[PDB]
RNA sequence: CGACUCUUAGCGGUGGAUCACUCGGCUCGUGCGUCGAUGAAGAACGCAGCUAGCUGCGAGAAUUAAUGUGAAUUGCAGGACACAUUGAUCAUCGACACUUCGAACGCACUUGCGGCCCCGGGUUCCUCCCGGGGCUACGCCUGUCUGAGCGUCGCU
RNA sequence: UGGAGCCGCCGCAGGUGCAGAUCUUGGUGGUAGUAGCAAAUAUUCAAACGAGAACUUUGAAGGCCGAAGUGGAGAAGGGUU
RNA sequence: ACCCACCCGACCCGUCUUGAAACACGGACCAAGGAGUCUAACACGUGCGCGAGUCGGGGGCUCGCACGAAAGCCGCCGUGG
RNA sequence: UAAGGCUAAAUACCGGCACGAGACCGAUAGUCAACAAGUACCGUAAGGGAAAGUUGAAAAGAACUUUGAAGAGAGAGUUCA
RNA sequence: CGCGACCUCAGAUCAGACGUGGCGACCCGCUGAAUUUAAGCAUAUUAGUCAGCGGAGGAGAAGAAACUAACCAGGAUUCCCUCAGUAACGGCGAGUGAACAGGGAAGAGCCCAGCGCCGAAUCCCCGCCCCGCGGCGGGGCGCGGGACAUGUGGCGUACGGAA
């Protein structure tokens, strides 16, 4: 009876497509029921069916998304989806290398006179 | 029916249609005072709707 | 309000004259029984241990 | 300069503040450039300023502005300053070399007000009480 | 209203001060956040005197100071010059250099010059590897110290 | 008014769901507080957020 | 006539519903609000009311992006990984 | 005394953790102690109470020896049904009367593999602790 | 004695003082010190088997996945599951998802009109028609293309 | 009576003692079973239902509004009436 | 200390006021709340410590503060007042 | 050595996330807000803006008889109450 | 009557970028009252304070002297104590009111333009390959484009520098 994401994840595209569609249905017959009285019992399934209707969903996505950027995966221009989130403010920080380049006259300092290692009294 | 308020009566049409392999005439919406888009669905003369209605669940 | 004065000062050489009169009845017996201090079988009041 | 904005004359109040004519704007004209170019290209930073002529009802500048993620900026170590979020609109905070004027510091002794970072800060300084803990 | 005899006295609670009363409840808390992060600076600068650096002797200015000896922002270019210290390796060592001190006294310049002359020597300088070139002092004063000093270096008796 | 605007609608047609009494089943509930549904409306005495 | 009688004629409307900030205060013969500004870009506020202030601020709604960033913060902003599965 | 200053010792914000706890750690709230036959086998003083953990009743007024199955925990009311402990109503229907866990003792627990794992845990940092005593 | 009135006490009411509680405040202190066109704050409308509000979430809507936890949730139902199994429920939260307004962005605020590319029915590119998808804000920077000028010159 | 905490002494601290402020909030009397339930002619008889009818409904009689209406329909406004 | 009796005495308090039982104002009743505080600065008095001194701040040294955001200590002990 | 520029650190912090503490307040207090509160409600709108905590250890929340159209009671019962 | 350079200037749903609003305890920049006090009131005061507008960050702003001083001299900013309720201002009334020196917390210093030398020795962007890739970076290779002499890069900046 249950829908488990463990297995999903394996199976082909179009297999995952008509089991969410089979529950697509049976929900409806579900609504139709909660309508007509029906019973208890199906009032019940009608949650169930929903989770396991967006389990399929989501592995889906996630399944496609994975699968996108493995594609983008080294292309410099990538969507802004795939791109990064941070935050606003933080992805226009200094790049990583950007910020940690001297100038050619800070060098020639920092080979020169560098910070000695010292003691005093002896 | 009650529909999504979002629904076209084009939407529903074809909405019905692929559903219950069934050809409709003509859809009619109102809005609920409520929320809900109740449509009317006229079926064109060739099906029965005392029929489709024990197919699909009510009576 | 916050800035009421709630802190107090006191000169030092008062704070010490006040500890030296608390450790001075620290012994006498009968002061430290006055406060209450069971110190009925007590050996030698300023009671000092090995260490 | 500076007219005073209030409907006909009507500085309504003591005859002190009654001035609506010959009063003068504390920013300098430059350092209204340096705004309205700064304010116009939000994206770009504003560096500095200078004077190329004046008329009569007229003064003109040349402000220079910066983009500050234009990889020949951003990568130069001797400008990349510009890119950080600090610097944000320097013009608008009065730190352009023409802003700067008007707040008015300097070192020694024809400033004392200022001797925080600015004239707003000495004058907290000043006007806090200091309360302390044993009084 | 006054009454019979006492100052006239002008006190200054006129603006709205206590908008900006400010309180030392903190203080106890900053007594302690400041030392931590002191300790934090001798830790990170193992065997660097915490103190920081070596600084100079300086007389005070104006007819009242005149007469007591304070330490100075750092040590003048002529001193380095005469003690024989490049200025830029100077703040290497743990020395003090500012530059803008004229010097117009002898006896000033040779006493700061005794203070470095003084430093240099009683300094365990350690090498750029563990595998020891010139300058970098011996395996020694080393092992026997990796130690700090405590308190200013060389303090400044008057 | 009868020549409503979707959105009066809309929002008329919430208000209308929201004055429902409160269901019974609720006050048997392990840490209930509320007996009766207080925010509710009637058209005659009070009249909308319009 | 002033009074009570004149309470009569009130059939019409000034006001309705803002579409930025849900007040009902979105003057239309102005066509601005009262209350945000409504077409004016900056939210309208004031510093002489502070409770009006307060009624809406950050913290008032739902914080649909605002919490969640709390959250992901915390912990340390950490993109495109997942714990060991199992 | 406690020593740690991120922990409270607080009336309200102890409460508020304790009515306010959500039902995993609740778990470790409505633990019981283990009867002194099983405290000597597993080396374990206490064990959050489940399902059907057979259990004596020690304080109340259905305090005996008489070893009942829990029924069922209701970790929002902090409190366990067990087999027996009950009263009628005045219409005859029978209720369990609420027990806490903390007066109650276990004397057959429900052992899974899970339990047996806690049970294993408890006892090899009790002994690390014997240890390192001694 | 009669009725009434007043006084006092007893018992009843009326009303919620008092006292005792306290998952709330108020104050001081510490540590971090993070929003937004990758669509913020805020607004709206929705979503539970029975749910009005509060809260929680977004058409995957009282939540999906993943990790940790290890038998519940519980007002009543009803169910699942083999709790010797990715496994109830909690917690965490890294993956996924996130309707409509809103700086709000195709133009308009009626939910009103649109343009251009791509797909499915509809054709058999026949444009229509319907449905879907993707683009269509302003300002500004670096480059690109296409251009303008009795602007300054070159060769014909 | 009530059902969980409280006090004496020596010191310290204070948001420490109320009849009034046309004081603030809440509650309660006398007034008082009082003033009142008097604008626009009008009610009556029977029957039903029903625990219960001056008023509900049905029938009859007598009446009124008297098509610039007490009739039928809409706008604005209401928001399920 | 509850009621009742009688003799004698007896005007309603609060308040401003030269003068209030007033034909001066406030007060139907009851409960709870409700007004000389705190900081700064001087002054004089008084108590204590030290005395041609005194002084503690501000800082520093001693601990993760349970009690400590205390306590103790400092050629800083005296920059300085 | 002006009319160009960059720079950590002690410093700030009634907003935020998260912690600790108090000679503070104890439901007319303490935040407007202990509770479905910036809620209900008011105002065209700006804006204004409340009241409101407590059965009991456990719902064991009073089966059943009886009077009454019922509300209400009379018995019976639960509870240490 | 063309074609071509540049210059100034347009248009693009052209390629990639970025600003837009919020919050606002603290910070910076403007703007700026009047209640109040002066026993009246007008300058003064309240106060460069409330309200108004702008722009920030975990801090901000400041800052490496066109400094103080006048000494036997000190040596960026900030902050605390002190200076000092002082010098000074003021219908010299009411009221206002700093600074250096001294002791402390901390402590950190620097880079251009210019003047000159170096075949522009510099930069951005495209395309192929190897690595790396959730803060788009390293190496190589392209008669592939542009920016740049109306001046990029190294050296160097007043503590002096170059050869
Ligand atoms: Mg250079
Ligand atoms: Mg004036
Ligand atoms: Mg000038
Ligand atoms: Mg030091
Ligand atoms: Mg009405
Ligand atoms: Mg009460
Ligand atoms: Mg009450
Ligand atoms: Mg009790
Ligand atoms: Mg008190
Ligand atoms: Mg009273
Ligand atoms: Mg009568
Ligand atoms: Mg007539
Ligand atoms: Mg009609
Ligand atoms: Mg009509
Ligand atoms: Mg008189
Ligand atoms: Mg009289
Ligand atoms: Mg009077
Ligand atoms: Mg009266
Ligand atoms: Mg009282
Ligand atoms: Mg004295
Ligand atoms: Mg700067
Ligand atoms: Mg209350
Ligand atoms: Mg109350
Ligand atoms: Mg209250
Ligand atoms: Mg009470
Ligand atoms: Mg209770
Ligand atoms: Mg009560
Ligand atoms: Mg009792
Ligand atoms: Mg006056
Ligand atoms: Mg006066
Ligand atoms: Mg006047
Ligand atoms: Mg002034
Ligand atoms: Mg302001
Ligand atoms: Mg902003
Ligand atoms: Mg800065
Ligand atoms: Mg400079
Ligand atoms: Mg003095
Ligand atoms: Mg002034
Ligand atoms: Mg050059
Ligand atoms: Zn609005």
């Amino acid at each position: 009876a249950k829908i488990k994401a463990r297995d999903l994840r394996g199976k082909k595209k179009e297999e995952l497509l008509k089991q969410l569609d089979d529950l697509k249905v049976e929900l409806s017959q579900l609504r139709v029921a909660k309508v007509t009285g029906g019973a208890a019992s199906k009032l019940s399934k009608i949650r169930v069916v929903r989770k396991s209707i967006a389990r399929v969903l989501t592995v889906i996505n996630q399944t496609q998304k994975e699968n996108l950027r493995k594609f983008y995966k080294g292309k410099k221009y990538k969507p802004l989806d795939l791109r990064p989130k941070k935050t606003r403010a933080m992805r226009r920080r200094l790049n990583k290398h950007e910020e940690s380049l001297k100038t050619k006259k800070q060098q020639r300092k920092e080979r020169l006179y560098p910070l000695r290692k010292y003691a005093v009294k002896a | 029916f009650i529909v999504d308020v979002k629904a076209n009566k084009h939407q529903i049409k074809q909405a019905v249609k692929k559903l219950y392999d069934i050809d409709v005439a003509k859809v009619n919406t109102l809005i609920r005072p409520d929320g809900e888009k109740k449509a009317y669905v006229r079926l064109a003369p060739d099906y029965d709707a005392l029929d489709v209605a024990n197919k699909i669940g009510i009576i | 309000k916050t800035w009421r004065r709630w802190h107090r000062r006191v000169n030092t050489t008062q704070k010490r004259y006040a500890i030296c009169s608390a450790l001075a009845a620290s012994a006498l017996p009968a002061l430290v029984m006055s406060k209450g201090h069971r110190i009925e079988e007590v050996p030698e009041l300023p009671l000092v241990v090995e260490d | 300069g500076r007219k005073r904005p209030v409907p006909k004359g009507a500085t309504y109040g003591k005859p002190v503040h009654h001035g609506v004519n010959q009063l003068k704007f504390a920013r300098s004209l430059q350092s209204v450039a340096e705004e309205r170019a700064g304010r116009h290209c939000g994206a770009l930073r504003v560096l500095n300023s200078y004077w190329v002529g004046e008329d009569s009802t007229y003064k003109f500048f040349e402000v220079i502005l910066i983009d500050p993620f234009h990889k020949a900026i951003r990568r130069n170590p001797d400008t990349q300053w510009i890119t950080k979020p600090v610097h944000k609109h320097r013009e608008m905070r009065g730190l352009t070399s023409a802003g700067r004027k008007s707040r008015g510091l300097g070192k020694g002794h024809k400033f004392h007000h200022t001797i925080g970072g600015s004239r707003r800060a000495a004058w907290r300084r000043r006007n806090t009480l200091q309360l302390h803990r044993y009084r | 209203a006054p009454s019979r005899n006492g100052m006239i006295l002008k006190p200054h609670f006129h603006k709205d001060w206590q908008r900006r009363v400010a309180t030392w409840f903190n203080q106890p808390a900053r007594k302690i956040r400041r030392r931590k992060a002191r300790q934090a600076r001798a830790r990170r600068i193992a065997p660097r005197p915490a103190s920081g650096p070596l600084r100079p002797i300086v007389r005070c200015p104006t007819v009242r100071y005149h007469t007591k000896v304070r330490a100075g922002r750092g040590f003048s270019l002529e001193e380095l010059r005469v003690a024989g210290i490049h200025k830029k390796v100077a703040r290497t060592i743990g020395i003090s250099v500012d530059p803008r001190r004229r010097n117009k006294s002898t006896e000033s310049l040779q006493a700061n010059v005794q203070r470095l002359k003084e430093y240099r020597s009683k300094l365990v300088l350690f090498p750029r590897k563990p595998s020891a070139p010139k300058k970098g002092d011996s395996s020694a004063e080393e092992l026997k110290l990796a130690t700090q000093l405590t308190g200013p270096v060389m303090p400044i008796r008057n | 008014s009868s020549h409503k605007t979707f959105r009066i609608k809309r929002f008329l047609a919430k208000k209308q769901k929201q004055n429902r009494p409160i269901p019974q089943w609720i006050r048997m509930k392990t840490g209930n507080k509320i007996r009766y549904n207080s925010k509710r409306r009637h058209w005659r005495r009070t009249k909308l957020g319009l | 006539t002033k009074g009570t009688s004149s309470f009569g004629k009130r059939r019409n409307k000034t006001h309705t519903l803002c579409r930025r900030c849900g007040s009902k205060a979105y003057h239309l013969q102005k066509s601005t609000c009262g209350k945000c500004g409504y077409p004016a870009k900056r939210k309208r506020k004031y510093n002489w009311s502070a409770k009006a202030k307060r009624r809406n601020t950050t913290g008032t709604g739902r914080m649909r992006h605002l919490k969640i960033v709390y959250r992901r913060f915390r912990h340390g902003f950490r993109e495109g990984t997942t714990p060991k599965p199992k | 005394m406690k020593f740690n200053p991120f922990v409270t010792s607080d009336r309200s914000k102890n409460r508020k953790r304790h009515f306010n706890a959500p039902s995993h750690i609740r778990r470790k709230i409505m633990s019981s102690p283990l009867s002194k036959e099983l405290r000597q086998k597993y080396n374990v003083r206490s064990m959050p109470i489940r399902k059907d953990d057979e259990v004596q009743v020690v304080r109340g007024h259905y305090k005996g020896q008489q070893i009942g199955k829990v029924v069922q925990v209701y970790r929002k009311k902090y409190v366990i049904y067990i087999e027996r402990v009950q009263r009628e109503k005045a219409n005859g229907t029978t209720v369990h009367v609420g027990i806490h866990p903390s007066k109650v003792v276990i004397t057959r627990l429900k052992l899974d593999k899970d339990r047996k794992k806690i049970l294993e845990r408890k006892a090899k940092s009790r002994q690390v602790g014997k240890e390192k005593g001694k």
